[PDB]
């Protein structure tokens, strides 16, 4: 919070194998502004993703 | 899995996209005898 995100700099990365967004498109996220962003972290099986 | 209706990827906003509504079929295959040697491919 409180800060300027650019997703661009995430989203134009081909070092995601998955960018999967489910209630925004990511082409949009630059013009969206939101209260919380809330990043979860984690492992897991590549399989199970 | 992106040459499809919608989808978006390295090419899509760059190489090749298909229309929301295209009318038509995907045929595809991992030659690669012939494919794999490379300076003949290229991406924007």
């Amino acid at each position: 919070s409180n800060c300027v995100a650019d997703y661009s700099v995430l989203y134009n990365s081909a070092s995601f194998s998955t960018f999967k967004c489910y209630g925004v498109s990511p082409t949009k996220l630059n013009d969206l502004c939101f209260t919380n962003v809330y990043a979860d972290s984690f492992v897991i099986r590549g399989d199970e993703v | 899995r992106q040459i499809a209706p919608g989808q978006t990827g390295k090419i899509a906003d760059y190489n090749y996209k298909l229309p929301d509504d295209f009318t038509g079929c995907v045929i595809a295959w991992n030659s690669n005898n012939l494919d794999s040697k490379n300076y003949n491919y290229l991406y924007r």
